[PDB]
RNA sequence: GACCUUAAAGGUCACCA
RNA sequence: UGUCGGCUCUUCCUAUCCAUUUCAAGCAGAAUUGAAAAAAGGUAUGAUUGUUCACCAUUUAAUAGGGAACGUGAGCUGGGUUUAGACCGUCGUGAGACAGGUUAGUUUUACCCUACCGUUUCGGUAGAUUUUCAAAGUAUUUAGAUAGUAGCACAACUCAGUA
RNA sequence: AAGAAACAUAACGAGUACCACAAAAGGUAUUCAUUCAUAUUGACAAUAGGACGGUGGG
């Protein structure tokens, strides 16, 4: 469901990295299991940056979301990444929103800023984002 | 579970028929040796062809049975039932032996058990003959 | 939308050939031997299967 | 078995002049010239006058002769004779190969250069890539009617290969060739005159 | 598999590496 | 002749999993299936187990199978196995036994030759004599028998909701 | 060590026994031989024509 390409965004989120859920779906935190499109290497852990659709499990939330495997998109990250126009930028916390394969967000609202890279990749996230940074 | 045909191809050892000294022999596969019109008078069929073995080797009872069925199906289709008479001229009078090993087993202290039957043929010996 | 006249020249170039059962290679209509060397110049060939509907 | 003498001959018509220099035949006719080299180390090519008809008169012929030689070698005598016969035919009544374009849905537009030494096949099965297909020297393409072309020339090997190059450049790939009957096919091969 | 016993069935052994 | 596995690293085989080129189908398209050329390049992350093996959850174009003293301990580790302590079960009158289970148990030496990787010192190639030439020494600019070899893969737009 | 004749050789095919390997099977590949038929006053290959009537039974 993603539209277009994404430039180089350094991936600061690993396997077993706990992020927050900015949705209103009753899931609090997710831990990344593996990253869609990740090209494997020996002893390398899967890596995710902004706008990267990951496969994550919810270890904290309401019972219909806990102890299950969902699909999310990283909207912000604490790792410092550089834009193509010489802008160096980083957020306050790692957050994600639950989307399906077709790319529509399960929730209805997003809390906090949403990075441009994830907003342009997924048109559904940008519509429900408060601000795009 | 049957051993490869190359294990018991060469003619080795004295003939070892089934008798009061050799017990527990499985029944040979082939039972019918004359097929076709076995009662046809000597003048109906003037022709004669042979299968002549050019090797000194063991021929298992299974190979003779497979050949007997192969000729039977082909000849019934072609010449009909009452137009041919094929007689197999090798019998499985020789009994092969197998030393099955189960490492908790004896290494070499054992003499083989009965395994099957085969016909020790030689060079220039007619195997199967038929008249039509 | 292809006239039958053009069908004949197209099918002959594409369909009316024999196939070696061992080479797998394309052979002419009247051939009697697998032309390619890898298949051992085999002698059993089958016509290319005609399309049907 | 080995043949003591295998021979063949080609009848030279009037408007044809042939000169030979060490298995190198040059044939000149009303339509031009044609030079070919036959580098077989066991054939003797020489022009003579021979009576080839049952009751006919003498006529100028080219005799291709190979003496004692096995059946693998002996096959080349008629091969060379056919080549020389084709060369004579080309310079008198040149060859032409009428190819036709076959399409199901996507029309194919042929763009031929002004002089005729190149073609251009466009929109073959909707493909954006445009095929060029260069032509051999002495072969000229032209458009006869609709979806039909013809290659003119004096050497059959040049005309035939150029025609096959056009067809070989428009092959359907990864699709059922029994259903997607597309491309340019040689309808027939004939002489101009 | 080996030994024993019953009218196929059991019972003991199957170890050092 | 240090006896399992794992970790690290290199190379080799093709009976090829992917990528490249082709042929066949009971190949309409898509997805597939059988086969040929081809071994230059790739072939992953984790839960349980000392495990090889296996079974699950993912991801990927693919997550192929194997050799090299069952590659590799003066390369590591010591989880297992395999001394000496101890416990249980069965067997034995007893000392004791157990391809029955559990727990604790010292991992030595390269400074030698070669190999490999880098790094110095000394030696040096035979047939030209147009003094506008020939040769030796020092120095620079070049030269290139041979040896190695490097780029791969994927995704998005358009083609096109077209064939 | 020179000459002679052949079946090989368009392939890492062949090349000093023991000895350091290869099988069944397949080939309108090639050489020789045997058996049968047509071989001419006209076979096979090829070009040209006929290929039929009741009979919707050469």
């Amino acid at each position: 469901g993603r539209q277009g390409n994404k430039f180089r965004v350094t991936c600061g989120l690993n396997n077993a990295s706990t992020v927050n859920c900015a949705d209103n779906t009753g899931a609090k935190t997710l831990t990344i299991i593996s990253v869609k499109g990740f090209h494997g290497r020996l002893n390398r852990l899967p890596r995710a940056g902004c706008g990267d659709m990951v496969v994550a499990t919810c270890k904290k939330g309401k019972p219909e979301y806990r102890k299950k495997m969902h699909t999310a998109v990283i909207i912000r990250q604490r790792r410092t990444w550089r834009r193509k126009d010489g802008v160096t930028l980083y957020f306050e916390d790692n957050a994600a929103v639950i989307v399906n394969m077709k790319g529509e967000m399960k929730g209805s609202a997003i809390t906090g800023p949403v990075s441009k890279e994830s907003a342009d990749l997924w048109p559904k996230i940008s519509s429900n984002a408060p601000t795009i940074v | 579970g049957r051993r490869p045909g190359r294990c018991y191809r060469l003619v080795r050892g004295h003939p070892y028929p089934k008798s009061k000294y050799c017990r527990g022999v499985p029944d040979p596969r082939i039972k019918l040796f004359d097929i076709g019109n076995r009662s046809a008078p000597c003048d109906d069929f003037p022709c004669c062809v042979h299968i002549v073995g050019l090797e000194r080797e063991n021929i298992s009872s299974e190979a003779m049975e497979a050949a007997r069925i192969s000729i039977n199906k082909n000849m019934l289709k072609y010449a009909g039932k009452d137009g041919f008479h094929v007689r197999i001229r090798i019998h499985p009078f020789h009994v092969l032996r197998i030393n099955k090993m189960l490492l908790q087993t004896g290494m070499r202290g054992a003499w083989g058990k009965s395994y099957g039957s085969c016909a020790r043929v030689k060079v220039g010996q007619v195997l199967i003959s038929g008249r039509c | 939308g292809i006239e039958p006249a053009l069908e004949a020249i197209a099918r002959k170039y594409n369909c009316d050939k024999m196939i070696c059962r061992r080479c797998y290679a394309r052979l002419p209509l009247r051939a009697t031997t697998c032309r390619k060397k890898k298949c051992g110049h085999s002698g059993d060939l089958r016509p290319k299967k005609k399309i049907q509907s | 078995p080995r043949l003591l003498k295998k021979t063949e001959h080609v009848v030279i018509p009037e408007g044809v002049n042939i000169e030979i220099n060490r298995k190198n035949i040059k044939v000149t006719g009303p339509r031009g010239s044609l030079t070919r080299e036959f580098q077989h180390p066991k054939v003797d090519i020489y022009a003579s006058k021979l009576v080839v008809k049952k009751e006919g008169p003498k006529e100028n012929v080219v005799v291709i002769d190979m003496w004692y030689g096995n059946r693998r070698d002996s096959a080349v005598v008629r091969t060379i004779a056919s080549h020389i016969k084709n060369m004579i035919t080309g310079v008198t009544k040149g060859y032409q190969y009428k190819m036709r374009v076959v399409y199901a849905h996507f029309p194919v537009t042929l763009v031929i250069a002004d002089d005729g030494k190149s073609i251009q096949v466009q929109n073959f099965l909707g493909e954006k890539r445009t095929r060029h297909i260069e032509m051999y020297d002495g072969v000229v393409v032209k458009k006869l009617g609709k979806d039909e072309i013809c290659l003119e020339g004096n050497d059959v090997e040049k005309v035939s290969q150029s025609a096959a190059n056009i067809h070989a450049a428009n092959l359907v790939r990864n699709k059922d060739i029994r259903q997607f009957l597309d491309g340019v096919y040689v309808s027939e091969k004939c002489l101009i005159e």
